[PDB]
């Protein structure tokens, strides 16, 4: 269960400060539920790599993120890390891909 | 220009091989999707890609092989719809000598162009006397004034002559000024038992004979007549005599159905509907054409564009069959659930 | 689901290839051979080599072809002899995405699954009037009671209309209620010669006229008629006329034998007999379907599962004449003598 | 033997491939050309270049598929061109097993040989009655004196049987006798108006039935008839009655021109005209064969050597279209001039 579907950093209205005894608003990637299955693009290990020889990968990527649509990269498992954050952590986390 | 029509038929081709998702692509499939989605991808500046899975790559690809199926027939056939759009430069990406083609690919257009620029013998379809406007009762006795052999028509595909007892005579000319046969082939029976003029039964006697060019024939045995030799009968008989001659088929250079291996099939797969996308859009495309945008046309085709764009129309849908390609056309309106022929039946004007 | 099929089709194919043992392989085929072969005897343990040479070999390549080609059919045909025993697991073969599968194959599946699902406007086989209780004999005049215009039957695509002197009328109908043509081709004549209810011999004047949907159609040419239009007849002479319609071909959408290239060719290759050994096995497969077991289905099937079945199949049986296989078969009892069509024709029941 | 054939069959599609100069064929092609090519120059000694452009270079290739077609054919035409020389050593090249032969070849093949050597159920042509002598009035009454049920032929597949008021009797013998069918497809009607000996218009009353063999059918159904079951009709009705029995079709072990897929399209190829050269060419070839010359056999051939012989033609066919080979034959006479469908008529002899 990994994706990739291009979203917005949460920046909230601060009117009632005191108010963000709220849950601190955290954000987090782990999704609450998967999206709707007809909303995704599946990906296999050969689709991709064959995608990414031809050099169109990124582009079929980026078409499918700007369309609003999900993409799931099934097949593989990956090793899972969980990590918290006090603020704007590393780029290579946020805009971190599935992929080398 | 032939090359053209069978690049664009072989991608086409090779595109249908793109059923499901899990999958391993034929060496070949590779050597000629790359290059070929790459050309076009070129010089088209559209998203092809070479494995589809989202649908709008898959579209991307179906517009592809649209575009080319088109190119390869010549085909413009304008704003028909608000996703697709003919790229023109389509054109250029199949006269390269750069996307290979396959042994099928040529063979098939090389029958094609041979037979639709020459011509040949062909086993007619319909009876040789369709085109008649008259015709008459059959069995029934008719001697026209004056004479004392009177053949006449009694149906699409029959004859018969009445005979006088002890008359003779040449009946080829009810053959002739119809069509333009090489080879009629004939079959003539003894009618036993007539009606005569007034309504009463008589028979025909043993010994009445038919002869071509001045051999006799038998009766009930087919006979390869050339049309020009001497179709004379005879009655020695001492009594009244009607026979009727068969056209059981003749052959003539007009091209038929199977002047290209299994057409009609083809044909059948082009006409069918699927669905009213599929439908809506090979008809705006046939009108473009000589063909009719929706039903089987009556006469069998004779010139190469018809052949071809049948044929690649025919294989377009096949791929229109695994890619699933879903968009919009001016003028067409989708409804969803189930099929059912009934709806098929109305999507036909 | 489709690709199963399609590879289970390219493996049969493949081993069809061998014929000879001397012979070199298309680099290819071995290809596709090595890798189904191993991934089968990997989940069946049957001992299957790429090069067969012994015969046990053979029938062991054979029992392996037609264990794909039952699983692609999804056909469980029992034990049926005892030397092969159906491997279930066999489906799963197939459903290997690392086994390939040729262009060829892809097209075909494609076309099946295309089609199938679908309809299409077809030219029917038989005579419009073929299931008619009741016929006329043609020619001979007939009114019906208070009628001043009768149309009828005569033939099994053929009508006649008896006219009085001035008389019209619509006559539709006669047609109408009868399958659901989509389209019926017409072509009418003057019957200038036909038979009184007492027998004697009548004239249908010049001047008769035959319209649809109210315009003036000619005798003798062929006309499209939806079968919804007005079908109506007008006799301006002071005679009485009698006028024979012929229905050529129509047009519905059930299938016929064109709607899968060359399926008849095919389905004889099916229904041919070889020997006993095929013979027997052919019938014990169709046994499992709505097919006849040894004798050409009157009417063409329509649904994929057939057409598969037929094609797989009719392959299934080229492969059977290449490995020349020999093994037992309950209730079949071969006859070493060097077959002849007596022979022949006794096996079929 | 077989493998002889697949590969000249290949070697010829794959020359045939060759549209253009500069095009960029299929892999496999490219390997197959150059080992044949090799091989054949190895025994022939005329210089085949895989990649011709000058005419006499199109002409060498354009002999050597000449050269193996007809060795594939075991055909030795002669001294028929001054500038062709056929090389018996062809044969040689085709039995060597280092040249392959295309999945498509291999299967072409084992079904013609499959088929060619067995027999099989097959929808015949031609109607049941139409090697008759002699035929009687559709509609009228016909009595054989001393007889109550009088059945008799009236059509090239249709019989009328006249029946006296409760008369009844088996119709079967009327069938018998003629060809060898397994199966033949009936559907029975009342002539429900018909000529009486005198002319008098006599119906037909609602209750006459039909049985096979015991059980009772109905008018209008097809019918599944053995041949050897009983035939019988009974009449009781309290007046003359007169019905009409059709065979719509039957089935016989004989070859169609559905033996073989498209086996029709590919005769059609061969027979047809391009040039005075291919005429002359194909006409030559087939002197040595027991086929026509130029004219489509009446009857379809049945012997492996003769459909082969047609397919290798139809493909070599082909091969003349893409290679426009330009060379002289003894007896032929070329006209320059464009060539129209008057100039190919007259070739026809």
């Amino acid at each position: 269960q990994v994706y990739m579907h291009r979203d917005m950093l949460p920046e909230p209205r601060l009117d009632d400060i005191e108010r963000f005894r709220q849950e601190g608003f955290y954000y987090t990637n782990m999704l609450e539920a998967p999206p709707e299955i007809d909303r995704v693009v599946q990906y296999t290990y050969e689709i991709a790599r064959l995608q990414a020889n031809m050099g169109q990968f990124r582009a079929a990527l980026r078409r499918i993120m700007d369309d609003d649509d999900w993409v799931r990269f099934g097949g593989v498992l990956r090793t899972v890390r969980v990590k918290f954050f006090d603020a704007r952590p590393p780029d290579d986390i946020l805009q971190g891909l599935p992929f080398s | 220009m032939d090359t053209i029509a069978a690049r664009a038929l072989t991608v086409m081709r090779a595109c249908a091989t793109l059923q499901e998702a899990r999958i391993v692509l034929e060496a070949n499939v590779m050597e000629i999707l790359g290059i070929a989605i790459n050309r076009y991808n070129g010089l088209t500046l559209r998203g092809v890609t070479m494995r589809p899975t989202s649908l709008a790559q898959r579209n991307e690809m179906f517009f592809m092989c649209l575009d080319m199926m088109l190119s390869a027939a010549g085909i413009n056939v304008g704003p028909i719809s608000p996703d697709y759009t003919q790229h023109m430069a389509t054109i250029g990406v199949l006269a390269t000598p750069e996307i290979p083609f396959t042994t099928e690919a040529a063979n098939e257009i090389a029958r094609v162009t041979g037979e639709t620029s020459t011509w040949g013998p062909a086993r007619q379809p319909y009876g040789f006397f369709l085109e008649t406007e008259e015709t008459f009762q059959p069995g029934r006795w008719f001697m026209r004034a004056a004479q004392a052999a009177t053949a006449v028509v009694c149906g699409p595909d029959m004859i018969q002559v009445s005979l006088n007892a002890g008359a003779r005579g040449d009946v080829q000319q009810i053959f002739q000024g119809r069509n333009d046969p090489m080879m009629i082939y004939l079959v003539w029976r003894r009618i036993e038992n007539f009606a005569m003029a007034q309504g009463n039964s008589q028979q025909t006697q043993a010994g009445v004979t038919v002869s071509v060019g001045g051999v006799d024939m038998r009766a009930g045995r087919i006979i390869a007549w050339d049309g020009q030799a001497a179709l004379h009968v005879r009655n020695p008989t001492q009594q009244n005599a009607m026979v009727q001659i068969q056209v059981v088929f003749y052959i003539s250079m007009d091209k038929t159905l199977n002047q290209y291996p299994a057409l009609t099939a083809e044909i059948f797969n082009v006409y069918s509907f699927r669905d009213h996308t599929w439908h809506g859009l090979r008809t705006a495309i046939r009108n473009r054409t000589t063909l009719p945008n929706m039903l089987p046309p009556i006469f069998p085709p004779n010139d190469r564009d018809s052949i071809l764009t049948l044929l690649l129309l025919s294989t377009l849908a096949d791929v229109y069959t695994v890619l699933r390609p879903e968009f919009a056309m001016h003028g067409v309106n989708p409804m969803p659930g189930p099929l059912t022929a009934a709806i098929a039946r109305a999507a036909y004007v």
